[PDB]
């Protein structure tokens, strides 16, 4: 149980941050991978006992043997180590166990939720007492004083000589100036990414992988021969720098638009969602599977369908997070809700919310504050969204059926083209804001107002726009507020 | 014990690693060195640090406080049987632990970022961003004392029209002070419990540690930054990482913490208030 | 040992201070200013009325050749120049709001301008949001007394950088109409040490 | 070292400048002129009066035609009001006021309003029908004092500098400020032209306030 | 460069530009110091509307954007691409002559009364006309702004012809039934700053 991912991915302070949190992604969950990988290889067990290896977390079953329990200890303990060593409290991996049995893993007699029940208690206890009192005097022994600092990590330890940047935060930038769509990764003694064991990562491709060696690839390309091992992750990226692929699009405002969503409830879901009577580990196990299935391959594929102009940082079903051109994020977000409700057949619900943004808007609160507005869609956990600011909260059929059916014909209509025609879409818009501040002085004067915008348009008004219009509608004044942000310089 | 209710004229910044990103509160670290400023400001430095370090004054991290409602941080329970919940009020602490109770919603104020430049004449200017918090009306910060002490209403008063936190000269931090010695929060504190919730950024010394541990749902909070002063090593320079329990925090054994020095090469010491302020529980 | 100068910004002419991009309202084509976040309410910063008087300031002075007046008095952070600023300035926001609601008048209006291209004779528009002018800003900056042997020095460059702040703008399109202020009612009370000589700084910023 | 040079500029015909089509119910008039947002009174912006005289003096410095972009202007002209390029980069030596409406007590003296309606057609040659259209406009001889400030860096090349003010104020009473000139309106003339130091005298003055008040 | 071409407009007959007390059909008036005014507009529209069809093949129907180069021109124009600033530059007109007219005893405007017969009822139902009188004196000056040296000499023939194409012409309201009757007289151009070179054929082909 990887913590502080969040902390890791979205406080990074550099101007140049933006093109860094793939790479921080990325970095986190091959950690992950190659973490449950080096202790399946401890303990001689293949990889078919991992059960799920996923965003931040990893399930594994082995033996309940000493011998066991001894690899345990000491991997734990060199884990922790290494954690110190590099990330200082910004990291921690917690290892918790359970002993469970086969009546209890058959769920003859109840109890196979309480696997899981007693694994989250005593994982949430190691959290609690995340350190020893040995590691905490030699936390604070290795404090110095100094006059350097990373522009971005902003930390004052393992600084390069030739330039104020952490290694490990340069490192990421490296790999970020390293990572296409194709590149596979080789975890080796020399390499670009510090990792554990003494291991490092390089993330190469393709010829220099003719290399002692662990391959870790999205795509297989043959699975006998070639002899590497498959590891999927949300990987999409439509340009890997936002100034281009902002610059790129020319019709609407030149905001970047953040997407994140989760899964409403993937922790009852998951542990209470099944009926207890079709209880399993391989029911347990093709319901992670099927998760992560649509999240990573899924989403990649249909964001390479539509070639949209996303950039996708995290990809899973307890945290999603992609970043883009704003009307792009706006255009995915619904197919996004249809294609997650076509996978789980409605049983599962998704909240999102929408943020936009200059591109030198710091990434840290950006992210920050479209979770404060994903926490905002979670209040309303339903199907809700909320569109760039946490008092324009929809639902995804309102959001869908309404603000689409309306803005499709707002630009229909409204592309007349006139001149001062925008000059009174815009005042139209203003005064519907004005009276939604509740004065009905304003709608009287909205009254007089509709007698005096009837002929401006033409004609096309008293058909959909007056219904529309009839007591300050919030789906008509998002939809003219979407238009209008659409259209601009 | 009096309380410190500090209720804001102004934005306030009070970052945590940025100049970007800010939290509603601060930290008995950040009013120690202000404190400690404005005593060498009036040369009482001395007579300061040796009230803090022998326990005559003793002050806990800032809280917040909504109408009438004194809040303190989530404490971190290891009960076996509210993710999102960050302040419960420090009065519904015992029916909070009784049973699983979200009575009315938990509003401070709302952050904010203000855009700056760094105008040039004969060059383009360079955009900065400040990241603020401003309270609502009539919210604001509570610090817990007890046994007050002339010096310390002195030192308040002085920073006062200082500034707290971060960026006060260039427009945040300013503040209004008062004691208004409760009654109810004296006898909350005033009760012994079996298990004792910290209160400040508190470290136990090296003596102390392990004893410290025992049965503990602590976190631990790196605290550090730049030296403020213009004594010191005549450029700027970061003063040593000293990482703190964090103030939700809860122990079994009590400690009491020590004021660590974390400035050493240079013309004057910097202080570090680390000392534990606790209440009590069943 | 610790002052207080109180006092009031008028607007002669429109200010356009800063801008948010909070998502408030980003919607309509016009610039906006910045604002208060829990009231809404039209906001001068601290940083902005420091910096323009800094830079007024620092132009009057240093002349065919920072010198420490602006340095002490600003502060600084060089590579060996570090000093401990001696003024406090704090976020002015807006203060006859009621007597602005008087005239049943916003606190807030929009300034359109075009631009006429030489080449080809055609105006392009913009919108500019603008406080109005009669707004007044009550504002108080903090003095602290290092030594007293500067403080009439550093109150005279006080009052020449208000005066000469009095001749230019405060942020934004002032070169071409807004920005015009004008200092009133500028008074200094003592705010926590009985300082001996608090009239004659009373008489040098009041003048 | 910084001068002020105050006058007034009077309007010999109407003048129409600005307009936001207000919310208020008017009723049946159209085309305000911009006003003031506090005390109601008709504004001359000082941004408008600044694009009209750098318009006029970049034309005037002629020979030939002026068709260039406002940064390309002649380089008096972007010592006088300013240049933002990437590298040749010039402060303003103006800065312009909004200037708004002066005797409003002289306009009330002879019992009329600031500003009035002017009804104005456009017949199309097909049809021969008017169509009739409200313009509020500023009634002439109504007088709007201005002041802008002139910082000084530069002796060699203040005097230079007064010469073009002098010059851009002389090609404004020949042409109109604002509006629709060309059809009437706009015609202003500057009265009381001089120029006082802000703090501090300037020595060489009186060459100043004798080529302004020429 | 730029030139002043200065005259007077006289009227021959009466005259009544615009309208909107307890009385029918004012004229528009000066609003400051109540003087009877010929609006610039008036006197631009009519004149590019006399000078338009004049230099055409006879008559003129289309748009005032749609002119021949010289009108567009004189007179400016708005296109999106064939975008022209106007050389000529009308001005407002107040009456010159409150001395002259009253020495003459009489008032500056003067009201007429006219009907309006039904031919099947043969009864009045009279109207008052408001009309500055005959003998009025209207002195303008227009600002021409020279960009071209080679088409001054044809601008200015074109001036001219507008000038003496509204001498048989009326000036604004009623003027097929009396009203409207003006002459031009005392026409001359000067120089704004510096002096032209060619100034005294422009006095020449102007004073004739």
């Amino acid at each position: 149980d990887m913590s502080g991912v969040q902390n890791f991915i979205y406080n990074i302070s550099g101007s140049k941050a933006l093109k860094s949190l793939r790479a921080r992604s990325f970095y986190l969950d091959m950690l992950l991978e190659y973490i449950s990988d080096n202790l399946l290889e401890k303990l001689e067990l293949s990889r078919a006992n991992i059960l799920y290896v996923g965003g931040g977390h990893a399930y594994l079953l082995l033996a309940n043997t000493n011998k066991t329990k001894a690899i345990l200890s000491d991997f734990e303990h060199d884990l922790k180590t290494w954690f110190l060593d590099k990330f200082k409290i910004d990291l921690y991996v917690a290892m918790a166990y359970t002993e469970v049995s086969a009546n209890d893993l058959m769920n003859h007699n109840g109890h196979y939720r309480d696997i899981y029940r007693r694994l989250s208690q005593k994982t949430s206890a190691k959290k609690a007492n995340r350190y020893t009192a040995e590691e905490i005097l030699n936390l604070n022994h290795q404090g110095t004083e100094n006059a350097r600092e990373c522009r971005e990590c902003k930390r004052s330890d393992l600084l390069i000589e030739e330039d104020d940047i952490c290694e490990i935060c340069d490192s990421l930038q490296k790999v970020s100036r390293d990572l296409t769509r194709e590149n596979i990764f080789v975890i080796a003694n020399e390499g670009v990414l510090d990792m554990p064991f003494g291991k490092k990562m390089s993330a190469l491709s393709y010829s220099q992988a003719d290399k002692e060696v662990q391959i870790y690839a999205k795509n297989i390309s043959e699975i006998g021969q070639n002899l590497m091992t498959r590891i999927d992750m949300g990987d999409y990226t439509y340009r890997s720098d936002f100034h281009e692929m902002l610059e790129e699009v020319e019709v609407g405002i030149n905001r970047l638009g953040v997407l994140r969503a989760d899964v409403d409830n993937l922790g009852q879901a998951f542990i209470n969602g099944i009926p207890d009577d079709y209880l399993s580990i391989s029911r347990t196990a093709t319901f992670s599977r099927a998760m992560s299935r649509f999240f990573k391959n899924y989403l990649n594929q249909l964001l390479a369908e539509k070639s949209y102009k996303i950039n996708v940082i995290y990809a899973g079903g307890d945290d999603l997070f992609m970043i883009g051109a704003w009307q792009d994020i706006l255009d995915f977000s619904i197919v996004l809700k249809q294609k997650f409700a076509d996978f789980t057949q409605n049983k599962l619900s998704i909240s999102a919310g929408i943020g936009m943004f200059r591109e030198k808007y710091p990434v840290a609160r950006m992210a920050s504050l479209t979770g404060d507005l994903e926490d905002a869609a979670k209040d309303y956990t339903k199907n809700a969204v909320t569109l760039f600011d946490a008092t324009n909260v929809f639902s995804w059929d309102t959001l869908e059926n309404d603000i689409f059916v309306k803005l499709d014909a707002i630009t229909k209509n409204f592309e007349k083209l006139d001149e001062t025609g925008k000059a009174f879409i815009y005042r139209l818009i203003d005064l519907l804001r004005g009276v939604n501040e509740n004065q009905q002085i304003n709608i009287a004067r909205l009254a007089y107002t509709l007698s005096r915008m009837e002929e401006k348009i033409g004609k096309t008004f008293a058909q959909e726009l007056y219904n529309w219009a009839n007591a300050d509608r919030k789906t008509l004044i998002m939809a003219l507020e979407i238009y209008i942000l659409k259209t601009r310089e | 014990m009096k309380i410190i209710k500090l209720y804001f004229e102004s934005p306030v910044h009070f970052g945590e690693k940025r100049l970007s990103e800010s939290k509603i509160t601060f930290s008995a670290d950040t009013l120690f060195s202000a404190l400690m400023i404005e005593a060498v400001g009036l040369g009482k430095e001395d007579e300061f640090y040796q009230l803090a370090s022998n326990n005559l004054v003793k002050f806990s991290d800032a809280f917040p406080f909504i109408d009438q409602y004194y809040y303190i941080p989530k404490p971190m329970f290891n009960l076996k049987l509210f993710k999102k919940l960050l302040y419960v009020p420090i009065d519904s602490l015992e029916d909070y632990l009784s049973g699983g109770l979200e009575r009315e919603s938990f509003n401070l104020g709302k952050l904010a970022l203000s855009e700056k430049v760094q105008q040039h004449d004969f060059k383009d200017s360079e955009p900065y961003n400040v990241g603020t918090f401003t309270f609502k009306e009539n919210t604001g910060l509570y610090v817990l004392i007890e046994q007050t002490h002339p010096l310390l209403e002195e030192l308040l008063e002085n920073l006062q029209y200082s500034g707290i936190g971060g960026k006060r000269n260039s427009g945040y931090g300013k503040f209004k002070f008062e004691i208004l010695e409760d009654s109810d929060i004296e006898d909350l504190f005033s009760a012994k419990g079996n298990r004792k919730i910290l209160l400040s950024g508190a470290l136990p010394k090296d003596a102390e540690l392990e004893q410290a541990l025992k049965n503990a749902s602590y976190l631990l909070e790196r605290r550090g930054g730049f030296v403020q002063s213009d004594t010191y090593a005549t450029n700027l320079v970061k003063k040593q990482d000293l990482y703190v329990f964090k103030s939700g925090s809860t122990f079994e054994n009590s400690f009491d913490g020590d004021i660590y020095q974390v400035g050493k090469k240079g013309n004057h010491p910097v202080y570090k208030y680390a000392k534990s302020f606790f209440l009590e529980v069943s | 040992m610790k002052l207080v100068i109180e006092g009031t910004i008028v607007l002669k002419t429109g200010m356009h201070i800063g801008g948010s991009s909070d998502f408030s309202a980003i919607g309509a084509v016009a610039s906006p200013v910045v604002r208060d976040t829990l009231t809404r309410l039209p906001l001068i910063p601290g940083s902005s009325l420091k910096g323009k008087m800094r830079y007024l300031l620092a132009k009057e002075l240093n002349n065919g050749i920072d010198q420490d007046e602006i340095l002490r008095l600003f502060g600084s952070s060089e590579k060996d120049k570090i000093r401990r600023a001696r003024l406090k300035f704090n976020d002015i926001k807006l203060s006859n709001l009621a007597e602005l609601e008087t005239f049943n008048v916003s606190s807030t209006e929009v300034k359109f301008e075009n631009t006429i291209n030489r080449k080809t004779a055609v105006a392009n528009p913009r919108q500019i949001e603008r406080v109005i002018a009669g707004s007044k800003f009550d504002f108080e900056i903090f003095y602290n007394l290092d030594d007293i042997k500067e403080v009439e020095k550093d109150f005279e460059n006080i009052k020449q950088g208000f005066d000469l702040l009095e001749f230019d703008y405060l942020g934004g399109h002032g070169t071409r109409g807004s920005g015009r202020i004008a200092f009133e009612n500028l008074s200094v009370i003592t705010a926590v040490g009985n300082f001996e000589k608090i009239n004659t700084l009373n008489e040098i910023l009041g003048a």
